[PDB]
This record gives C-alpha cells, structure tokens and sequence, in this order.
C-alpha cells in the first residue's frame, strides 16, 4: 500500500523529485508524494518515490538525496512514536535521522536528534 | 466569601504593621476569593499579590490562585490578575512566571496583550536570564502562535529595556539561544532575528559583525551547490544575504559571498525564474553582487572569478556594428571595478593585449550611445516635479548613467585606474 509522510513540523509531505531533490509540500495532490515503504530486515524500510522512481537516502554530511539506485544509504530503521508519527533513523548513519525543516527543505542529519518535531512522519492514506 | 468579608481582612493584613505574618488565616479568606463571583474576583486579584510577600508558605496556593484569575472568562479579571504577577516572580517562582506570561502573549485584547508586555519586562528587569528561558524554551518547543509572539516580543521591547539589564552574560545567553533557533527558522523568522542579534551592543564591534556574517553564511548553506532551476533557492540565497549586506565594512569582509555569486550565480544568470510579477530577478542578483563587491577581500580564485565576471560585463557591452541595459552595466562595471584592482594583470599584461584591446573598444563604442542618453536626460529635466513617479524614473536613469560613465573614463587610462569612487543609483545620500 502507497502512502504518504505527513511531517510533524510545518505539515509538509515528503516530495521526491525526478531529478534527486527531497523536500516538502503542504499540496496534498503533488505527484511526487506518493512513497512506497519497503521492508527489509526486521525494523528497517526503505523509502521509494513512485513517480519518481528514486529511493530516498542520505549521505556523508547528513544530505537528503533520492538516488535511482538501492545503495548502502536508503536503508532506515522505522520506529513507531506518539501518535501514529514514525522516525526513520539512518541504517548507515545511526544518529541521523530523516527531517523536514518549517522552510520546507530537508534538515541536515548533523543537526537532528531525537525529540525533535522535524523527524516525526505520519503515514497516510491514498 | 464576599466583599465584605475581604474588605475586612484586608485592614486585618494592611493595619497589623510588622505582625503580618502571624494573620495567616485573613490571607486565606483572601485566597479564597477565587471561588466568588465577579466583585469577589476582582478583588482577590489585588489582595493576594499585595501581601504574597508576608507568606511564603502558601506560596503555590497563591499563584495557583493568580493562575485562575489569569484564565477567567471575563477579561477584566485577567487584567487585573496579569498586571500585578511580577510581584509573584520571587525566588524559585520566576521561571513559572515567565512561562505563563509568555504563554500569554497569544491574547488579542489590545488592553490585554500590553498589560502582558509590562509584566515581560518588570520580570525582565528582576532577572534577565530567568525570563529569557521561559522565552527561548517556548520559541524551542511551544506552539506555532507561541513562538510567533514571543520572537516578535524580543524583536521590539528589547530596545525599549534600559542598558542596565542588558549586561555582556545576557547578550551572550541571547547569542547562545538564538543559535539553537537559528537551525529551523522560516525566511521571515530569520530577517526578525537578524535584527535581535545585530542590535546587541557586544555584536555591533568588528569582531561582533564578522560573528553575525558568519551565521548568515551557515544561514546561506554556502556549500550547496547553486541550482537555477529552482525559484525558491534564489529567493533563500538573495533574502539571506540580504541581511549580511549591513554588516560589512573595510574590516568585515565579503569574500564567502562573493565567491559563491562569481563561481555558481553569474555564469548561470540567464536560467534564472522569477515567480513574482514586476521583479527583474537578474538585475536583484547584480545588484546584490554591487554592494558586496566593495568588501571582498583576497579571493580564492580570484582570476577565475574576475573573468567569470568580465564576461558576464561583455555580454552587456557590444562591439560597434540596439538597446543598451545601464541598469545592468552599473552593477557589472562596479563590480569588475572593485575587484579589477586585486589584479591589474588581468588587463596589463602581454598575454591579455587582447583582451584590453577588445575591452577598450567595447567601452569607447559604450559610451557613444551612453553620452547621447545622458544629455538626453538633462534634456527633459530642465522641486516638485521631480517627486512624480515619471521624473523620478529619470533621476535615478542620471544617476545611473554618470556613474557609468565615469566608470569607463576611469578604465579608458591607458594604464587603466580603479581610484574613481561613485555611489550605487539605488542606494541613498
């Protein structure tokens, strides 16, 4: 089932370009929100564009890219929060989690951590 | 409890001179007065802060008791309960009172929201660092709303607050906090704490404003990469560096900036997008470029970066075989005549014979075309007329166009000088 991450802070979707952007929307309609949540091992998920066709991942200094191919960096553990919100902590990177700022880009994995409002996603229907 | 029966125990507590301590049970009626009605109310909103100070042992009843009348229904009640919590900020209660009174902040009663600004700052004067974190924690974690007016209380009541209270310790703890903000802040949220930081007196030295250009620069994400393409990644890069244009001076360079508009802006200026109507996207871009230009210091590559930014002039100055763009040749002719000067090889040299023969060409055919529009000018202005929107077009088309010309002049030595000094058209006397 394809869903959406709905970001705690500000309210963005998370929007995976064509190109290799990752960023947010508040467009409920965009096409580029439409995800595909893969599971790996136990605890972990890999995040996958549909109209895209890019997995998202994160790179040496705590950059959001969406790469065509699955490499070492697209793999995150989901941990389920309050309320229904989920935290995608870099498999690679074990501090780093994935976040959208309130302008709406991606927050640098350096500078997240746990607790914060930018790192809780909601999956949503459609 | 009724008004007569607080009347009363009010001349018990005020008539007892210094044997106020001992009438804990008239103080209590008072407290008590929370659960009457409207008169009862708006009484115990004056008595309990009154004598707050003679029983600390009911400390926590009493600001619970304030706290209710903060949060009645009626608003004249929470006026009269809100202007008098500084008197409750003593000892360890501060910091609560500076979260509520900063969680008052979202009221929209005019009368309200003042009498919540006066008790920010009575607390403010009592202990700067204490209001400051119920402030910032707030501004860090609390609601959108929350946090909307408390930035905007710290960005117009801090210039009203004497310079007694603003010591170095709380300008430094500002500084400590903002930083911790200044990781997830909005495009208009950034402007508003430019404006905090900048306005501390320990931030307004040489080694303060190079500290303040330093965190735009963060601001900026300099490292990026430039992508055209995008509208949005223009509209951040000239927003932000906006604000550091203020900062520098001959001491407080511009060189991270510059460098970064000479590499990735200048040679991909054409892809630029605007999104809003009347806003010549390009211009902004060179116009920003001008400024900065006059406080670069010794660049990274700074032949690679001083050609970038003499072909981008070339394409505005044609040889002689159509309109000329002064507007856009004021902002390139400054800027290579700014940074010409740390390299005067790049058109006194053997190897670039060609390139100063070619210029020199460019310039003399530039300023046949730019002679005959300046008398031009001149021409149709031949004290209030000047002030319509139609003349004041032409003002600045002068000023545009001299400065331009004596740009040219001052490059058309033939040892070529950059001694010449002009002020930009649109910036002030």
């Amino acid at each position: 089932d394809p869903k959406r991450l709905y970001c705690k802070n500000g309210g963005f979707f998370l929007r995976i370009h064509p190109d290799g952007r990752v960023d947010g929307v508040r467009e409920k309609s965009d096409p580029h929100i439409k995800l595909q949540l893969q599971a790996e091992e136990r605890g972990v998920v890999s995040i996958k564009g549909v109209s895209a066709n890019r997995y998202l991942a994160m790179k040496e200094d705590g950059r959001l890219l969406a790469s065509k191919s699955v490499t070492d960096e697209c793999f995150f553990f989901e941990r389920l929060e309050s309320n229904n919100y989920n935290t995608y902590r870099s498999r690679k990177y074990t501090s780093w989690y994935v976040a959208l700022k309130r302008t709406g880009q991606y927050k640098l994995g350096s500078k997240t951590g746990p607790g914060q409002k930018a790192i809780l996603f909601l999956p949503m229907s459609a | 409890p009724t008004v007569e029966e607080l009347y009363r125990n009010y001349g018990i507590l005020a008539d007892a001179t210094e044997q106020v301590g001992q009438h804990k049970d008239a103080y209590q009626v008072i407290l008590d007065g929370v659960k009457g009605g409207t008169k009862e109310k708006r009484l115990a909103a004056q008595f309990i802060p009154k004598f707050f100070k003679h029983f600390p042992e009911l400390a926590d009843s009493a600001i619970n008791a304030q706290l209710d009348l903060c949060e009645d229904e009626d608003v004249s009640i929470r006026r009269q309960a809100i202007k008098e919590l500084p008197q409750f900020a003593t000892g360890e209660n501060l910091p609560r009172v500076a979260d509520i009174l900063t969680q008052l902040l979202q009221t929209d009663d005019s009368a309200e929201f003042n009498l919540v600004n006066n008790a920010l700052l009575s607390i403010f004067k009592m202990d700067a660092k204490g209001t400051l974190g119920g402030l910032f924690s707030q501004i860090l974690q609390g609601e959108d709303i929350v946090r909307e007016r408390a930035i905007k209380f710290l960005s117009t009541k801090l210039k009203t607050l004497p310079d007694e209270v603003l010591t170095k310790e709380v300008e430094e703890l500002i500084l400590t906090e903002s930083k911790k903000v200044l990781e997830d802040v909005t495009g208009e949220e950034f402007v508003l704490f430019m404006k905090i930081l900048s306005g501390l007196k320990s931030l307004q030295t040489v080694s303060g404003r190079q500290q303040l250009v330093e965190l735009v620069a963060e601001q900026a994400d300099l490292e990026q990469t430039f992508n055209p393409s995008d509208p949005d990644c223009v509209d951040r890069l000239l927003q932000c560096t906006r604000q550091a244009v203020p900062l520098f001076s001959k001491n407080v360079h511009s060189t991270r900036f510059v460098t970064y508009f000479c590499e990735q802006v200048l040679p991909n200026l054409g892809t630029l997008t605007t999104p809003v109507e009347g806003l010549d996207i390009q211009l902004e871009v060179l116009k920003l470029l001008a400024e900065m230009s006059s406080f670069c210091g010794d660049m990274e590559k700074l032949e690679t970066n001083l050609r970038k930014l003499f072909d981008k002039l070339l394409e505005y100055m044609p040889l002689p075989p159509p309109k000329l763009q002064f507007s856009y040749v004021e902002c390139l002719l400054y800027s290579f005549h700014q940074l010409g000067r740390k390299l005067p090889d790049f058109l006194t040299a053997k190897l670039n014979a060609e390139k100063l023969k070619d210029f020199k060409i460019r310039l003399q055919y530039f300023a046949r075309g730019l002679q005959v529009y300046i008398r031009q000018l001149r021409l149709a202005l031949q004290g209030e007329a000047l002030k319509t929107e139609e003349n004041k077009i032409k003002v600045v088309a002068l000023k545009i166009t001299n400065n331009i010309n004596v740009l040219i002049k001052d490059l058309f030595h033939i040892p070529p000088s950059y001694k010449s000094t002009v002020t930009l058209s649109w910036k002030p006397v």
